[PDB]
DNA sequence: ACAACCTCCTTAGTACATGCAACCATTATCACCGCCAGAGGTAAAATAGTCAACACGCACGGTGTTAGATATTTATCCCTTGCGGTGATAGATT
DNA sequence: AATCTATCACCGCAAGGGATAAATATCTAACACCGTGCGTGTTGACTATTTTACCTCTGGCGGTGATAATGGTTGCATGTACTAAGGAGGTTGT
């Protein structure tokens, strides 16, 4: 049972596991993130307004002014998504803050205030965005990627071995700050305790416990017990707690309250403590191994004498322990030496110090950041109490004080985003306990220790920075003016905040030009996750902290989804059902125990938790009247897996796609696949192209439904209802009382895009899917884009497959083509791309725009407007002008010996230079818009004037439409409230409406509800009353251009990049390469079927390539297309309609092994025959990754295709009907034609373009170039012996002028030979070497 | 910066710069092309021999003038194609595969005329480029001086630097599916369509009973040229194939034919060409190359050679291996919590055991890939060497190995931590 | 007497190669306003001219008639088809 | 390098299809006429083409203000991996 839209098209599922959960809408990382930055949240700590609450009120530094504040807002709007393409400028628009000043009794002493004043001020621009979650900057979809950093707060690390003297192992603790300067402490190369501030030179670490200001035994009882001995009636003794043995370089041998205890080389590293506490052991005897080596604490005395024995901080010896034995005061204190029970480093570092106090240990720290300048006493203090303390130069955030805490065992759930003079106690606590075994390193990459940064958060961070360190003539000249007369607005400048929050959608190092090659690739590009930037590294200053994995990854960011070369793991994908918590934790959907089975009483559960916890795998099964068949219950934890009994499990997986990202998720056959085609297979999908008939994935994992509304690509009814009109750009529907809201009048709008640019310059159109009068649900889908098949994804086409070595072509993954593909037009792709002009600010103002290049080319100029311009829906190829930017030359020298033709005898007309704009030499396709803009007071020109009237035809239809499609439905609702009891009321529906006013109903209530609806109408259509204009200038509208431009033109091209060789083409399991020759239909294999074979791809290849999925998806869709061929020739003799019902439901009724069925008895005789359309293409089907189809379900549903259950068949050649030594591998595979497209990049050169910085050519298909004969391709030449090929290259093909013009004409001399004159790269170098100070010059011989 | 790290003018603009006459654009094989030769676009060829064109017109009159000629040149009318002609008759063309780590990244050729955008790239030389047909490009120079085309065609053409640098072996070599069917060519079969049979002429792969794997035999008479030029002649008795006697056709007969009584995967089919460097000369070495190429091209897609579901065999028999492995470990992991290893140990003596598993499944893995037609003979139990597609590309040496092969018939077994 | 040697001091010299896609902003800062230049404005006359008047006078284009061409119709003619009779090929031998 | 018998078939040689070109009949176009109105001509009065003169714009640029204002800004070059050099100075040696 199965909705309306339905009743066209259903995927089957075979999937084998518990899920209770599916795909939530993709897209939050930049949809809730982009709320959170501008939401009026009135008590989180976030976004927008948490950056104004943390810098105001500015209660000014001088005491007599305040500039006080409320809140943001956002309004104000121009520009719309359609203009920030056609015109081009940012989606944007004004943050504006609300601002207030208050002044106090100057004269009294009864009243307490005098004055109050408050407004709003602009303060920048912000960015706006979609239903479908982008965004519009400078012509194109720009968008933020989030980044996984360090969370911030302290870490604690491990360089365990690096380098130096000695190959130094450390241990560390490491300030990382969400917003700030630094600290770090660890240990020197000799092993005293150490410390670089702000990471600057060395400074011992007992500097800061005197800038935090401890003494030296303050020192002691923040950070060391103290040892006790005595001596009594025969022997020597020590006095204890059961937890001070931790340490101990035991050379020695001991036993303690009635038994051994150490011995002769075990050293008791802390490890041991869980000897000691369960034995409640207070005193100890030992050899005097351990009775020096432990630095005495205090000065001690002998009454057997009256004198001294030893001082404090000196050490036992056998003579001071003669003494001690006498003494009378039988007593020393004494410090731990045993290393990290406590670390000794701190009792030694302490006399390892030149600084003495809190003064010093803050003149030094200025010196470290100011060698050879006066230490300005209260500056010392601020230098370094403003690194962590400053209103610009500190800040952790709720979430890094969290993260803080959490690393210390803390148990104040109550701080600051500052840190405190007392916390950084803990951190070098840590440090001196730490460093053999008391614990290890912070966990750094568990997914709840790195931190995500959403796109808002990462807007978030540039706001709590600017509003410190740019404001600076508000913060200045708010000290100076008598602001009782003054207000709280009058310093602000305007100019950078627009600039800088526009473009950092734009231009910022996380927001490039979104991936729009399909919609697979920005469905996943709005959820990819950067290791990069402030809080990760680069490509190129990282080793692999930003390129491998670590096992948390289970459930939360899949390892395959990442671009391939050296930019491998710098950025990922989150996979399709992990989201985060309030601290930026990754976490994952899980089944949940209760009274003795895991129930599907679902849960999420963070990274941490996955710690915690046992976890059962998606292995595990239930039971009949009891628990589970699985009687050792595989389970896992943190990314690591175990075995376990039924009694010991508390939580599950909930699917196995959880696991996975979108890309990665519409691999049927992960099952069968090596990562390293896995990887391709993430990214194949990605760069994959709209094409001219596309067609589903018919293998498939259930993906290919969500990927079609996961970025709005199909139109789905949000409401829902009756559809009322369909039209190739529009659609309306209209909704019923059980819906409908409290004044509406019963509707809804699915509208649809058409043709525009992209960020790959690829083609954007959508297209209905429903008709007039359909029903249709609250879920139903209503139209069909780019890349669709009515109602599923389609980023491709289904073609026949032979897994075969051909006649050469298709050695390495390249793929042969039928002639068939180019007959059905099928591969081809269609792109729109943009070209423009100018017309700059002269001393008059103009600059010409024509077409006049006289005996230059001239078919290529028939093509335009008065003004220059081609027209909208002409066809243009390889030369056509697009924009008349023509220039006259100039000779001139003209004298009565040197007027040798021109100006005397023949073309005395003008020599213009063929600089109008034109089309690319290997570019085609129609022109599609044109526009033109200027400085606004000029209103817009003729070319720009007839394009008004052509956009105002749309809204002028589409708005008499609409009023209609309106008052059709609202007039309607009081039409029903007559015919309630006035059933006479179709008397009524053919009036003008004035006329409804001589009217009455029943002597009940409905006559008031009439009445009501009746006065309620003339206030409700004011929503109509404007809509035209409201687009027009829009298109009128003008822009300023900078001074130096007056005037801009464009024009738009509609690209129609055929199906041809060397271009690109792939299938989903990580197969790629070149098209790499179209074949006749008979140039290729043909079935048992007696049939050819559309593709063929070399199997010698794949076991170098170690994956198989695409074998699989080859064999399924052969079983899964078939279908839909059998149809084809079922449909034409029906034969009975039971037997037109069993083949079509036998299709999907045929399986084993399966937790989903569409059971096609659940639906009527003809919902069977309206969906057999849909199949033609094939059947589709779904497979969550890892619950999936296997082989012997292949080799089941493969009895609807009928061909041989081997899925390798006896294939034929067509050019000699010949059958092969074996059968061979054959089915039908999804295909892909990918953005590479050497379509694009023709890209060879006689002669262009040269560089006059060098005279050598410039380089780039942006500047038709010349190509680097670079030094690698010199080696080749020099170890040939080939002197004057590389000659060649070094003059009369490079910056050599005189030999490069010489040497192309040398075939008018016949004697096609050098000539060369000078290298102009060595003439350059020859002076640059001078310009530097270099003397340099030459010899004969 | 114009000098000291690595964009200087020593890098960026003298020991390599930016080049005119010249072109890039993605490879494509071209299988038709001879040895010496390369594909290129007739509007690509336009563009890279424009001095050709705006400089012979003015010297025929085939146009009123080079300005009225932006009529014509671009045009690619009739005119321009004896001014082609003119060059490509003979005219090296270079061509490029950066980065040039080792010579054979460029060499030269000679044009050929297409349609496209692409790069059309022989087939033998695919091999001496690496070429990576990814949407990856190779890149085009024109020489144009007479100097630098001497050079080219005497320096830097294939057919003239065949062999490898650091030893010998051609890498200028029948490449990578070509030596697929030049072993299927020198394969042989039980019952084979010709268990032993014979036959000439293709057209008798149409008669109703022939094979490539049908076993010929034949005294065939064959010579071997000595250091001082006469012929070692000799006769013998073979026992071969259909495709190791068409191959007498293609063989440079100045050598044995009991050279091709063997199965010529790129284990051994190099050293052919070896051998004839080594005795006969160079023209006789580049046609045995060269014509080698269409020679694989006629019959590696009729081997039918393929990778799917039943080319993937299992040994049955790894039932019992588990009951060893899997068992020995069961034991091993109590003994440590028993009292009688650490933990330490006992990860060696447990990783040492999935090896000896891996091991173990592997050698069961080879006689079912290989062997296990057993039923019980007579009548039965033709127990040959296998038609295995997976063992067949590794034993040709097409692009197979025993690592590949463990995780395709048997176990995966082990891997790296980071 | 100097020599280099022990140690960790800091300094700082480098970081492979080919190619494609993109768009060109941010600053504030009294320039004051006083003087007078040749220098802007414009009236009245040089360097010379407008276009309306009443004449002058002609070209061009559209309405009309004529011309002849063309595309149709007709019907003729030849070159071609397909089969058949039997050809001197292909090529092995002389 | 000549001979032919004995292939697979082109000729051996009947039929018939389309073609095109003749004659007819239609179309249009080329023209010659006529009529319109414009750009045929000189003359004359206008007013503002240009010049120079005069009276009096715009913008050249030079000149420098005073209740008093008298310890400043500036943020991140870089945390890595190497290792060659110079720098330090005490001393155990040359």
């Amino acid at each position: 049972v199965y909705s309306y839209t339905e009743k066209k098209r259903i995927r089957k599922d075979f999937g084998k596991r518990p899920q209770v959960l599916d795909v939530p809408y993709l897209l939050s990382i930049q949809l809730d993130s982009f709320q959170k930055f501008i939401e009026q949240d009135p008590e989180g700590q976030y976004g927008l307004e948490a950056a104004f609450r943390s810098v105001f009120p500015i209660q000014s530094y001088s005491g007599n002014s305040e500039l006080q504040y409320v809140s943001y807002r956002l309004g104000e709007p121009v520009f719309d998504v359609q203009e920030c393409q056609i015109r081009g400028v940012t989606y944007s628009a004004p943050l504006r803050v609300k601002l207030r000043l208050v002044i106090y009794e100057r004269e009294a002493p009864e009243g307490t205030v005098k004055d109050i004043k408050e407004q709003e001020v602009y303060m920048g621009e912000i960015p706006l965005m979609t239903d479908n979650g982008t965004f519009v900057i400078n012509g194109t979809e720009r968008v933020i990627v989030s980044q996984l950093h360090r969370s911030p707060g302290v870490f604690f690390d491990s360089d365990k071995g690096k380098t130096h003297s000695s190959g130094k192992v450390l241990y560390n603790a490491r300030i990382i700050p969400y917003r700030g300067s630094w600290l770090d402490f660890e240990f020197d190369p000799k092993d005293n305790l150490f410390v670089r501030i702000d990471r600057r030179r060395k400074l011992p670490a007992t500097i800061i416990l005197r800038a935090l200001n401890y003494t030296t035994e303050q020192i002691l009882d923040l950070f060391f017990e103290k040892v006790i001995f005595e001596i009594r009636d025969n022997k020597l003794q020590m006095e204890l707690v059961p937890e001070r043995l931790r340490g101990e370089t035991a050379s020695f041998d001991i036993e303690a309250n009635g038994k051994v205890y150490v011995e002769k080389g075990r050293r008791i590293t802390a490890r041991h403590i869980r000897q000691l506490e369960k034995d409640d052991v207070k005193l100890i005897e030992v050899p005097v191994e351990y009775i020096a080596g432990k630095v005495v604490a205090k000065d001690y005395i002998d009454e057997s004498t009256g004198e001294l024995i030893c001082a404090a901080n000196m050490e036992l010896s056998l003579d001071l322990l003669a003494k001690l034995s006498q003494s009378g005061h039988k007593r020393i204190e004494t410090l731990f030496t045993n290393d990290l029970d406590h670390g000794p480093y701190i009792s030694e570092t302490l006399r390892v110090d030149p600084t003495n106090d809190r003064l010093s240990a803050l003149v030094e720290i200025y010196r470290m950041m100011r060698p050879g300048e006066p230490p300005t006493r209260e500056a010392a203090e601020s230098l370094f109490e403003n690194l962590f303390f400053s209103e610009d130069r500190y800040d952790l955030s709720a979430v890094g004080r969290m993260k803080f805490n959490r690393s210390l065992l803390r148990e104040e759930i109550e701080g600051s985003g500052i840190l405190s003079k007392d916390d950084i106690i803990d951190v070098m606590k840590k440090l001196i306990d730490i460093r053999n075994g008391k614990g290890e390193v912070d966990d750094i990459d568990h997914l709840g220790n790195r931190r995500i940064r959403s796109v808002g958060e990462m807007a978030e961070n540039q706001f709590r920075v600017g509003l410190v360190r740019v404001e600076r003539a508000v913060k200045e000249r708010l000290s100076l003016g008598d602001l009782d007369t003054l207000m709280p607005q009058d310093m602000i400048n305007a100019k950078p905040i627009s600039a800088a929050v526009k473009e950092f959608f734009g231009s910022s190092q996380l927001s490039q030009f979104m991936d729009q090659n399909n919609p697979l690739s920005e469905i996943t590009h709005k959820r990819r996750i950067s290791a990069l930037g402030p809080g990760g590294l680069t490509r190129e200053r990282a080793g692999f902290e930003v390129r491998d994995v670590h096992p948390t990854h289970y459930g939360r960011v899949c390892p395959i989804e990442t671009p391939e070369g050296p930019n491998i793991g710098l950025i990922n994908s989150l996979s399709v059902y992990a989201q985060t918590n309030e601290y930026g934790f990754l976490e994952t959907p899980y089944r949940k125990v209760t009274d003795g089975v895991v129930t599907d009483e679902i849960h999420y559960l963070s990274a941490i938790e996955e710690g915690n916890y046992v976890i059962a795998q998606a292995n595990s099964n239930l039971d009949e009247e009891g628990h589970f068949v699985e009687d050792l219950v595989t389970c896992r934890s943190k990314g690591e897996s175990s075995l376990f009994s039924r009694d010991q499990v508390d939580y599950m997986d909930v699917s196995t796609q959880q696991v996975v990202s979108v890309g990665a998720s519409l691999i049927p056959f992960l099952e069968h696949d090596d990562a390293n085609r896995a990887l391709m297979g993430a990214n194949m999908q990605r760069q994959a192209v709209p094409t001219l008939r596309a067609d589903k994935p018919l293998v498939g994992t259930g993906m290919e439904r969500a990927v079609a509304v996961d970025s709005g690509v199909t139109a789905v009814a949000k409401r829902g209802g009756v559809v009322q009109y369909v039209d190739a750009s529009r659609i309306v529907i209209k909704v019923n009382e059980d819906e409908m809201y409290p004044g509406e009048a019963g509707i809804d709008i699915y509208n649809l895009t058409k043709y525009t640019r992209s960020n790959q310059n690829t083609c954007i159109n959508q297209m209905p899917c429903v008709s007039l009068g359909e029903p249709v649900e609250r879920g139903d889908v209503l139209a069909d884009g780019p890349s669709t098949d009515l109602g599923e994804l389609a980023l491709g086409q289904n073609m026949r497959v032979a897994f075969m070595p051909w006649n050469g072509y298709n050695f390495e993954d390249s793929i042969l083509v039928s002639e068939r593909v180019v007959q059905e037009d099928r591969f081809t792709t269609i792109h729109i791309q943009e070209l423009a002009c100018v017309s700059r600010d002269t001393k008059l103002g103009p600059e010409e725009i024509t077409a006049d290049i006289p005996n230059v080319g001239e078919a290529a100029l028939s093509k335009l407007d008065e003004s220059g311009i081609v027209y909208i829906g002409a066809e243009v190829t390889g030369g056509d002008i697009l924009v008349g930017k023509v220039t006259p030359k100039g000779e001139t020298q003209l004298t009565p010996e040197e007027k040798l033709l021109r100006a005397i005898f023949g073309e005395k007309a003008s020599d213009v230079k063929d600089s109008s704009l034109r089309v690319p030499n290997g570019v085609s396709g129609t022109v599609i818009d044109v526009q033109v803009f200027t400085r606004d007071g000029v209103e817009k020109d003729k070319r720009a004037l007839e394009i008004e009237e052509m956009q105002l035809k749309q809204a002028k239809k589409d708005l008499s439409e609409e009023l209609q499609i309106l008052e059709a439905g609202l007039f309607s609702r009081i039409r029903a409230v007559l015919v309630a009891g006035g059933v006479e009321a179709e008397k009524l529906d053919k009036l003008p409406r004035d006329r409804w006013l001589e009217l009455g109903l029943t002597d009940e209530e409905k006559q008031n509800q009439l009445e009501q609806l009746a006065e309620q109408y003339d206030e409700l259509k004011h929503e109509f009353e404007k809509k035209l204009e409201a687009k027009r200038r829009k298109i009128t509208q003008g822009d300023d251009l900078a001074p130096g431009v007056l005037k801009i033109v464009k024009v738009y091209l509609a690209v129609k990049r055929r199906i041809q060789p060397g271009d690109k083409m792939a299938g989903r399991h990580g197969n790629k390469g070149v098209i790499s020759k179209i074949n006749p239909i008979e140039d290729m294999p043909y079935d048992e079927n007696g049939t050819p074979v559309d593709i063929v791809l070399n199997p010698l290849g794949v076991p170098s390539r170690m994956n198989i999925g695409q074998i699989l998806e080859t064999h399924l869709g052969m079983a899964a297309k078939g279908i839909g061929d059998k149809i084809n020739a079922m449909l034409k003799q029906q034969q009975e309609v039971a037997k037109l019902r069993e083949f079509i439901q036998r299709a999907y009724d045929l399986g084993a092994d399966v937790r989903q069925k569409v059971d096609l008895s659940t639906f009527s005789d003809e919902e069977v025959m309206r969906l057999a359309e849909n199949l033609r293409k094939g059947m589709p089907i779904a497979t969550p990754v890892f619950d999936g189809a296997k082989e012997a379900e292949i080799k089941e549903l493969l009895k609807l295709g009928d061909l041989p259950t081997s899925g390798q068949i006896r294939l034929y050649d067509g050019r000699t009907g010949e059958q092969f030594e074996r059968p061979v591998t054959v089915g039908y595979m999804y295909m892909l034609k990918l953005n590479h497209l050497v379509d694009d990049k023709m890209h060879a050169r006689s002669t262009g373009s040269y560089s006059l910085v060098t005279q050598q050519p410039l380089g780039g298909k942006a500047q038709f170039g010349g190509q680097r004969f670079g030094e690698m391709e010199v080696w080749a030449l020099e170890a040939y012996g080939a002197a004057y090929t590389l000659q060649e290259m070094l003059t009369v093909k490079s910056d050599d002028v005189n030999g490069r013009t010489k040497m192309y004409k040398n075939i008018v001399d016949g004697n096609h030979q050098m000539e060369p004159g000078m290298p102009e790269s060595f003439n350059v170098l020859l002076k640059e070497i001078r310009s530097l100070g270099i003397n340099i010059e030459l010899e004969d011989e | 910066d114009m000098i000291k790290g690595k964009q200087g003018r020593f890098r960026q603009n003298l020991l390599g710069k930016r080049v005119d006459y010249s072109g890039r654009s993605v490879i494509t094989v071209g299988p038709y092309l001879r040895l010496h030769q390369c594909g290129l676009p007739k509007k690509m060829a336009l563009e890279l021999f424009k001095p050709f064109i705006y400089g012979k017109l003015e010297l025929r009159g085939l146009a009123t003038t080079i300005k009225a000629a932006k009529k014509m040149v671009e045009r690619e009318e009739a005119v321009v194609w004896d001014i082609l002609d003119e060059v490509i008759r003979e005219h090296p063309v270079l061509l490029n595969r950066a980065p040039t780590l080792h010579r054979l990244g460029i060499q030269a050729f000679e044009p050929v005329l297409i349609e496209g955008k692409a790069i059309q790239l022989h087939p033998l030389v695919c091999a001496a480029y690496n070429a990576d047909f990814d949407g990856d490009q190779m890149a085009v120079h024109v020489p144009l001086t007479l100097e630098a085309q001497l050079e080219a065609r005497a320096l830097m053409m294939s057919t003239n630097n065949i062999l490898s640098p650091a030893n010998g072996e051609p890498i200028i070599v029948p490449s990578q599916d070509v030596v697929l069917g030049l072993y299927y060519m020198t394969r042989d079969c039980v019952n084979a369509k010709g268990m032993v049979l014979t036959g000439p002429a293709e057209r008798l792969y149409r008669s109703g009973l022939a094979s490539l794997h049908a076993r010929v035999k034949v005294r065939i008479t064959e010579y071997e040229k000595d250091a001082n030029g006469e012929l070692v002649a000799k006769t013998s008795l073979k026992d071969t194939t259909v495709g190791r006697a068409i191959l007498w056709m293609i063989v440079p007969k100045g050598l044995p034919y009991s050279i091709v009584n063997q199965a010529l995967g790129k284990k051994a089919i190099s050293k052919m060409l070896n051998t004839c460097y080594r005795i006969l000369g160079l023209k006789p070495t580049v046609i045995f190359a060269d014509q080698i190429m269409y020679t694989g091209f006629a019959y590696a897609a009729r081997s039918g050679a393929s990778v799917g579901i039943d080319d993937m065999v299992i040994p049955e028999k790894k039932h019992e291996i588990i009951s060893e492995a899997e068992a020995e470990v069961a034991e091993i992991q109590e003994q440590f919590q028993s009292g009688l290893v650490t933990a330490g140990e006992r990860y060696n003596k447990v990783i040492d055991i999935w090896a000896a598993a891996n091991d173990r499944v592997s050698k069961a893995m080879m006689d079912n890939l290989q062997t296990e037609t057993v039923i019980n003979r007579d009548g039965q139990e033709e127990k040959q060497v296998s038609f295995n597609s997976i063992y067949m590309m590794a034993d040709s040496g097409a692009r197979g190995s025993a690592a590949q092969i463990r995780q395709l018939a048997g176990m995966r077994g082990l891997m790296a931590k980071p």
